């Protein structure tokens, strides 16, 4: 299953 | 930016055995960027009917695809694979030999 | 046997030609069990094995709502970088993220990942220790400190050592017939003359799992990487995976070669001669 966290560069 | 090359593998799912439904895989990969044309050809005409996996690539971020389609080989009949990159000035022609 | 999970994700812009295009997929050791693409018509995160196809509603609405997330996360993406690195609009480029973790043969935790790449190029990656960056150039410093501000790393390693964890040992056993299985590779070789004075000896390794295997050829017991020729490991198409090794024997000297397989799967590894 994916993380539930979004990172943005 | 990184153009790299991608390496053509076609290939048979089972060994090959005239009569025998199986299926013809053309394996790119070591390319970038994705975006490629490959074909199947049977006999110099392209397949219709051919399908890739999802595009993924590797730890080095070089992408990979499998085109497959289903084909029942033939003591005559002579398949290839077509593929067209930016690092291609033209179309790779790598034909099918059962023993490869 | 150790195992890992790991999701991986393109994003190419279409300058003048609608939004980016974004693949992502999931991979458990060498098989693939879900998918999405932003060209999609269900855009949805859709199951790519049998085995996830048991997982319910929930399962895939969730992951639905988190793929689709990433998508536009990477939407972003695109237009940032461009910017770090003052780029024209028109320029199509690409940005892949990776991440996983890996667990010992225990099923424990024994490392985690997340890279980012642009155009190819190693960008930014979380180093071993799960708390730190390396950050590639003066762009990937920006993300880096963002990232050190925001406290990425921290939420990162409860993933990759919590969850990430979980739901692997989970996907193993649910899928336990397919994930955990060995499929020996079926070996074999093929000698075709190639001159009056020279024959070609390959050696094959066929409906093989997992992927990891070493396929040698030795002249009395003397290795020939230099003088092998080594294909690339391919899939089989069904799950399985095929590779060869070839080397040009002057004929009369077929009884010197030796072909030597190394696979999870085999027993004891396999020292094939032509004789």
């Amino acid at each position: 299953a994916l993380w539930g966290f979004f990172p943005v560069l | 930016m990184i153009q790299r090359t991608p390496k053509i593998q076609v290939y048979s799912r089972h060994p090959a055995e005239n009569g025998k439904s199986n299926f013809l895989n053309c394996y790119v990969s070591g390319f970038h960027p994705s975006d490629i044309e490959v074909d199947l050809l049977k006999n110099g005409e392209r397949i219709e009917k051919v399908e890739h996996s999802d595009l993924s690539f590797s730890k080095d971020w070089s992408f990979y695809l499998l085109y497959y389609t289903e084909f029942t080989p033939t003591e005559k009949d002579e398949y290839a694979c077509r593929v067209n990159h930016v690092t291609l000035s033209q179309p790779k022609i790598v034909k099918w030999d059962r023993d490869m | 046997g150790s195992h890992s999970m790991r999701y991986f994700f393109t994003s190419v812009s279409r300058p003048g030609r609608g939004e980016p295009r974004f693949i992502a997929v999931g991979y458990v050791d060498d098989t693939q069990f879900v998918r999405f693409d932003s060209d999609a018509a269900s855009q949805r995160m859709e199951p790519r094995a049998p085995w996830i196809e048991q997982e319910g509603p929930e399962y895939w609405d969730g992951e639905t709502r988190k793929v689709k997330a990433h998508s536009q996360t990477h939407r972003v993406d695109l237009g940032t970088l461009r910017g770090y690195y003052n780029q024209s609009e028109a320029g199509s480029h690409t940005v892949q993220r990776m991440y996983g973790c890996d667990v010992g043969s225990d099923w424990r935790f024994l490392r985690g990942y997340h890279q980012y790449a642009y155009d190819g190029k190693d960008y930014i990656a979380l180093k071993e220790d799960l708390r730190s960056w390396t950050a590639a150039d003066m762009a990937a410093q920006t993300t880096k400190h963002k990232w050190e501000a925001a406290h990425v790393a921290e939420q990162l390693r409860a993933y990759l050592e919590g969850t990430c964890v979980e739901w692997l040992r989970r996907y193993l056993e649910n899928g336990k017939e397919t994930l955990q299985r060995t499929d020996a590779p079926k070996t074999h070789m093929t000698h075709h003359a190639v001159s009056d004075h020279e024959a070609t000896l390959r050696c094959w390794a066929l409906s093989f799992y997992p992927a990891e295997i070493t396929l040698t050829w030795q002249r009395d017991g003397e290795d020939q990487t230099q003088d092998t020729e080594l294909v690339e490991t391919r899939p089989a198409g069904d799950g399985t995976f095929q590779k060869w090794a070839a080397v040009v024997v002057p004929s009369g000297q077929e009884q010197r070669y030796t072909c030597h397989v190394q696979h999870e799967g085999l027993p004891k590894p396999l020292t094939l001669r032509w004789e």
